[PDB]
């Protein structure tokens, strides 16, 4: 038998990956200097440099995972890989929209919003109950030392649960690229005025 | 980008309203469209959204089975049929461009002026 990838997903072009990575680093520098963040440093961990705090960063180019397959060992991996839309789309370019950036004490990431065509590539957990399909879609930008990058999607889902119910509060800041919200418990969300568009190739990563 | 809501009003619990939102200034048939609402003393919260062709809809668990979102792309109009209304449904309702997940509705330029819905005796 042939094995499957470690995971499928959208892998950004170098130019797009560079643009988004730089936007994430600027956000981290801006957020860490904001009075509202500094005041709540107790709920999070002299000043903290968030670039340092998020000291594990993706090597190479950034990506947005669809289905983790573990070469076929993960539940649902074979069903996912055999879909016509997955086979037809393999190697094809797509444009992903980034609508928000977020930081928690564990991860820093970018929220991805998918087109209908891209949702067809999203696979069919309790953390996401009552949210739209594809809510977990994200690009990991940084993790704290003891954190695994899969936490980024769980962090996003938790943020979205508060946003859904209107608990994001009034905006606590305007940054150059959008509106900043303090969600409590170390969680911060920058809702971008203009969605960022990044070009990516849907393919499989093998390690 | 223009969004004009209408259809709000006062109703008794169990009653019905239909909100409308006429869109202009963009290619309406290209966009997911959303309804959000803000109850007194609370933040803007999700209600429902609908994809461009109208084939996919989303509802928060709190309105599921009672509200129906729909659209008429030829008339560039979005609708929210609100049945079996409860006092908990009292709020200002806003139509917004793009999906709920996109949080476009958090930006003033992306939403309409809002329409009052009040449910009591």
């Amino acid at each position: 038998k042939d094995f499957l990838p470690l995971y499928f997903g959208w892998f950004l072009t170098k130019k797009s990956s560079e643009t988004l990575r730089k936007a994430g680093q600027v956000f981290l520098e801006e957020l860490g200097n904001h009075k509202a963040f500094k005041k709540e440093l107790r709920h999070f961990i002299e000043k903290l440099e968030l670039v340092s705090y998020f000291g594990k960063r993706p090597p190479g180019v950034l990506h947005c995972t669809t289905k983790f397959c573990d070469y076929g060992k993960a539940a649902g991996a074979e069903e996912y890989a055999q879909q016509e839309v997955v086979k037809r789309s393999y190697g094809k370019a797509f444009k992903l929209s980034i609508s928000a950036l977020f930081v928690t004490p564990k991860t820093a990431g970018a929220q991805v919003v998918l087109t209908d065509q891209e949702l067809q590539l999203w696979p069919s957990a309790s953390a996401s109950e009552g949210l739209p399909p594809g809510s977990r879609a994200h690009v990991t930008l940084g993790c704290a030392a003891d954190v695994q990058p899969v936490q980024t999607g769980l962090d996003l889902l938790d943020i979205l649960q508060q946003v859904k119910g209107g608990s994001q509060g009034e905006a606590v800041g305007e940054l150059p690229r959008g509106k900043l919200y303090s969600l409590g418990k170390g969680r911060w969300m920058l809702s971008l005025t203009k969605k960022m568009e990044v070009k990516a190739i849907f393919t499989g990563y093998y390690g | 980008v223009q969004l004009e809501e209408s259809g709000g009003g006062l109703v008794q619990p169990g009653g019905s309203l239909r909100l409308s939102c006429a869109a202009s200034g963009f290619t309406f048939s290209s966009y997911v469209m959303s309804w959000v609402r803000q109850a007194p003393g609370k933040g803007l919260e999700w209600v429902s959204d609908i994809n461009s062709g109208g084939s996919r809809t989303y509802y928060t668990d709190s309105v599921k089975g009672r509200f129906t979102i729909s659209r008429d792309n030829a008339k560039n109009t979005l609708y929210l049929q609100m049945n079996s209304l409860k006092p908990e449904d009292t709020a200002v309702y806003y139509c917004a461009r793009d999906s709920l997940l996109s949080t476009r509705y958090l930006h003033t330029s992306e939403r309409g002026q809002g329409t009052q819905v009040t449910v009591s005796s």
